[PDB]
C-alpha cells in the first residue's frame, strides 16, 4: 500500500479522536483525503482536500476538519463531537491516475 | 454522410492533453460553416489554408486532435511555441497547416471540490517532436541521484493534474482544443466541403 493511517479506535459519544495518513508516493497536485463505511453499507466520501479545494460531507460538516502537509504528503482528519454514527471503518484516500486507499481504520463511537 | 464532428466537439469528456487524443475523419462530407457556428468558439483560426474557403476543398483524411488544458496555455497550441504544453505535450511543426480551435469549458470540465481527470505532463527529457504523444509515468530523474522508482526532490511522477474548480480565473479554467489537420495524399479524397 502507498497510504499508511493511523489514530482510531473506541470513544464515548461527544468524544475526539484524530485520524492520521502517510503517502509514500507524492500527491502534488492530486487529491487526498478520507472516506467511511458505515457496516453494510457503501463506502461515502469524508473529506478531501487539495489545490481543486476543500469539500465534505453534509453529515460531519462544523465537527470533522481535514488538513494536509503537502511537503510530507500527509493528510489528517480531526474528528470532534463524534457521534454514534460516525462509527465505521474509515479509509485514507488519494487519486493519482486511479484510486489509492490506506488499510482502513475502524472507528467505533458508542454511548 | 456528414463528417461526425459531434462526437469530437460534443464529447462528453475529452482526453488528457498529454494523452490527446486523435480521430480520424474520412469519407463524409464537412461544412465548416456549421462547425464554426456549432458554437462560441474563442479561438478559430488556420494555418496553410483560409478558413472561408474550407467548404471549397476535398482532402483526403481529416485528423482532430482533442485535449483539455488551461486557457493561458491555448498560445502554446501553434507553430514555432514553447512552454510545458508545447514542449512536454503537445507539439505543432513550424510549418503547420491546420486549424486550431478552442472554446471555454469550465461549465463541462470544472467541479466543485475540483476535477482532477484532466492531467499535464510537467518533465521530460526531451521536447516532443510534432505530433508525438508520450503517456508513460517513469519517474524523471532532475537531479544527480538515480531515483530507482522512490519518488523524492529531484525524482518525480512526471505528471501533474490541473484541478479544474468552477471559480478559478480564465486563465486557469478549462478550454477544450481540437486541431484539425488536412492531409493531402496522392489518392482519391474522401472529405469533402458541401
Amino acid at each position: 500500500l502507498q497510504l499508511v493511517e493511523s489514530g482510531g479506535g473506541l470513544v464515548q459519544a461527544g468524544g475526539s479522536m484524530r485520524l492520521s495518513c502517510a503517502a509514500s508516493i507524492s500527491f502534488s497536485s492530486f487529491p487526498m483525503g478520507w472516506h467511511r463505511q458505515a457496516p453494510g453499507k457503501q463506502r461515502e466520501l469524508v473529506a478531501k482536500t487539495g489545490i481543486g479545494g476543500t469539500a465534505y460531507d453534509d453529515s460531519v460538516k462544523g465537527r470533522f476538519t481535514i488538513s494536509r502537509d503537502n511537503t510530507k504528503n500527509t493528510v489528517y482528519l480531526q474528528m470532534n463531537s463524534l457521534k454514534v454514527e460516525d462509527t465505521a471503518v474509515y479509509y485514507c484516500w488519494g487519486w493519482r491516475m486511479n484510486d489509492y486507499w490506506g488499510q482502513g481504520t475502524q472507528v467505533t463511537v458508542s454511548s | 454522410n456528414l463528417c461526425p464532428f459531434g462526437e469530437v466537439f460534443n464529447a462528453t469528456r475529452f482526453a488528457s492533453v498529454y494523452a490527446w487524443n486523435r480521430k480520424r475523419i474520412s469519407n463524409c462530407v464537412a461544412d465548416y460553416s456549421v462547425l464554426y457556428n456549432s458554437a462560441s468558439f474563442s479561438t478559430f483560426k488556420c494555418y496553410g489554408v483560409s478558413p472561408t474557403k474550407l467548404n471549397d476543398l476535398c482532402f483526403t483524411n481529416v485528423y482532430a486532435d482533442s485535449f483539455v488544458i488551461r486557457g493561458d496555455e491555448v498560445r502554446q497550441i501553434a507553430p514555432g511555441q514553447t512552454g510545458k504544453i508545447a514542449d512536454y505535450n503537445y507539439k505543432l511543426p513550424d510549418d503547420f497547416t491546420g486549424c486550431v480551435i478552442a472554446w471555454n469549458s469550465n461549465n463541462l470540465d470544472s467541479k466543485v471540490g475540483g476535477n482532477y481527470n484532466y492531467l499535464y505532463r510537467l518533465f521530460r527529457k526531451s521536447n516532443l517532436k510534432p505530433f508525438e504523444r508520450d503517456i508513460s509515468t517513469e519517474i524523471y530523474q532532475a537531479g544527480s541521484t538515480p531515483c530507482n522508482g522512490v519518488e523524492g526532490f529531484n525524482c518525480y511522477f512526471p505528471l501533474q493534474s490541473y484541478g479544474f474548480q468552477p471559480t478559478n480565473g480564465v486563465g486557469y479554467q478549462p478550454y477544450r482544443v481540437v486541431v484539425l489537420s488536412f492531409e493531402l495524399l496522392h489518392a482519391p479524397a474522401t472529405v469533402c466541403g458541401p
